[PDB]
């Protein structure tokens, strides 16, 4: 593989970052979604309203059946697909096909709504019906000789890049940041603290992990569990000083609009536990990236029952890197990360964590 | 699903010649999962050495191997199988077999003059 090849692979802000694939014999071409909190490879099957291509299998020679079907469901919607097998090729990266399972959607209800298909890249245990329905950087992995690590970058805050099988030195400036893998099916991580304009938020670390805190290219909010985003509304609302927000606005009913003043808004920092649990570092995001516009804007946070999902309004800010080899998630700041010449992301460290408790995860 | 993988079939042999690795499997559905056999020597990296489809009528393989080696499966008996001839020392490997992201302890094929 080439990683410098794979720079810029990735289109769209938004709307989702996705990647473009050929599939089946002779290829047809999909625009796949980049999709780190789910596991399986499915596309468009038949036409439905709101995208323009889909993959059909019977003009596939080398496509083959399993003869059975997948029905996927979320809280919001969901999908069932014919499950399959046929030749992938990824032009932006490798100059090689490769056999994978594949999901061809012919029902759905809220699931499409420019992406035409979903790639998962979260490990064998979230795979549907089940996890030995090999995922595809399982079949990658295997069949290009590349290392079991990919990293993202999101610069739509320009497209983005997947690098499949390592790190691209281009994508970032300054140290990696390395925190574990604490469970292995969603990139699960730990988080010890949460901070708005430098005030901590007083709460138990175990409400941070939940269910869990996860890194989830496919979500595009940072989503926090009803109390802890209770808590970030009131710390930024604090912090603010201007009169004070809608609550329509904390609940995205509606928009914040100005003819903006930056400078009176807090950052917001996430601590991560290192791979030496004495140690933590942070990763920040300035108002630039949770105060997004739409000059009207809004909220980059919104609130979930279950998990912390870490998002594309703090990845945007962050080369990010899933290093499965060694069951641990790099983060990095985005040189691309840049509005109006101001950096919008920060990292730090180290931090003590000899106030927290060893094990934030319940 | 506890993918098991179990494979045989390995040896020391002249350049030349031949073996016919195999691969039982149990725990999960073989008659639909992907398989692949992949190479590692010590010291030098992961070799992919062949795929194949579930139903068996697709395979692809690695350019180092084409002509040479050729994979194939009995479904109704949950076995893969690597025809490995013309062996060259350079083959000298443990292959194995993976599905799903689960290996099995692998073969040695050694190949020595
Ligand atoms: C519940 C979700 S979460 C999940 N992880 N995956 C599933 C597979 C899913 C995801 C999406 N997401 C997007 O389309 C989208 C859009 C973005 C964006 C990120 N993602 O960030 C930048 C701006 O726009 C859509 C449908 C969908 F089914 C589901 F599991």
């Amino acid at each position: 593989a080439n990683f410098l090849a794979m720079v810029d692979n990735l289109q769209g802000d938004g709307r989702g970052y996705y990647l473009e694939m050929l599939i089946g014999t002779p290829p047809q071409k999909l625009q796949i979604l980049v999709d780190t909190g789910s596991s399986n490879f499915a596309v468009a099957g038949t036409p439905h309203s709101y995208i323009d291509t889909y993959f059909d299998t019977e003009r596939s020679s080398t496509y083959r059946s399993k003869g059975f079907d997948v029905t996927v469901k979320y809280t919001q919607g969901s999908w069932t697909g014919f499950v399959g097998e046929d030749l992938v090729t990824i032009p932006k990266g490798f100059n090689t096909s490769f056999l994978v399972n594949i999901a061809t959607i012919f029902e759905s209800e809220n699931f499409f709504l420019k992406w035409n298909g979903i790639l998962g890249l979260a490990y064998a245990t979230l795979a549907k019906p089940s996890s030995s329905l090999e995922t595809f950087f399982d079949s990658l992995v295997t069949q290009a000789n590349i290392p079991n690590v990919f990293s993202m970058q999101m610069c739509g805050a320009n497209g983005g890049s997947l690098v499949l099988g390592g790190i691209e030195p281009s994508l970032y400036k300054g140290d990696i940041w390395y925190t574990p893998i604490k469970e292995e099916w969603y990139y699960q991580i730990e988080i010890l603290k949460l901070e708005i304009g430098g005030q901590s938020l007083n709460l138990d670390c175990r409400e941070y992990n939940a269910d869990k805190a996860i890194v989830d290219s496919g979500t595009t909010l940072l989503r926090l569990p009803q109390k802890v985003f209770d808590a970030v509304v009131e710390a930024v609302a604090r912090a603010s000083l201007i009169p004070e927000f809608s609550d329509g606005f904390w609940t995205g009913s509606q928009l914040a609009c100005w003819t903006t003043p930056w400078s009176y808004f807090p950052k917001i920092s996430i601590y991560l536990r290192d791979e030496n649990s004495s140690r933590s570092f942070r990763i920040t995001i300035l108002p630039q990236l949770y105060i997004q516009p739409m000059e009207c804007y809004r909220f980059g946070i919104s609130p979930s029952t279950n998990a912390l999902v870490i998002g594309a309004t703090v990845m945007e800010g962050f080369y990010v890197i899933f290093d499965r080899a060694q069951k641990r998630v790099g983060f990095a700041a985005s040189p691309c990360a840049e509005i109006a010449g101001a950096a919008v992301s920060e990292i730090s460290g180290p931090f003590s964590t000899e106030d927290v408790a060893s094990n934030c995860v319940p | 699903a506890q993918v098991q993988l179990q494979e045989s079939g390995g040896g020391l042999v002249q350049p030349g010649g031949s073996l016919r690795l195999s691969c039982a499997a149990s725990g999960f559905t073989f008659s639909s999962a992907i398989m692949t056999w992949v190479r590692q020597a010590p010291g030098k990296g992961r070799e992919w050495v062949s795929t194949i489809g579930s139903d068996g009528s697709i395979t692809t393989y690695a350019d180092s191997v084409k002509g040479r080696f050729t994979i194939s499966r009995d479904n109704a008996r949950n076995t893969l199988y690597l025809q490995m001839n013309s062996l060259k020392p350079e083959d000298t490997a443990v292959y194995y077999c993976t599905s799903a992201g689960r290996r099995g302890p692998g073969t040695q094929v050694t190949v020595s003059s």
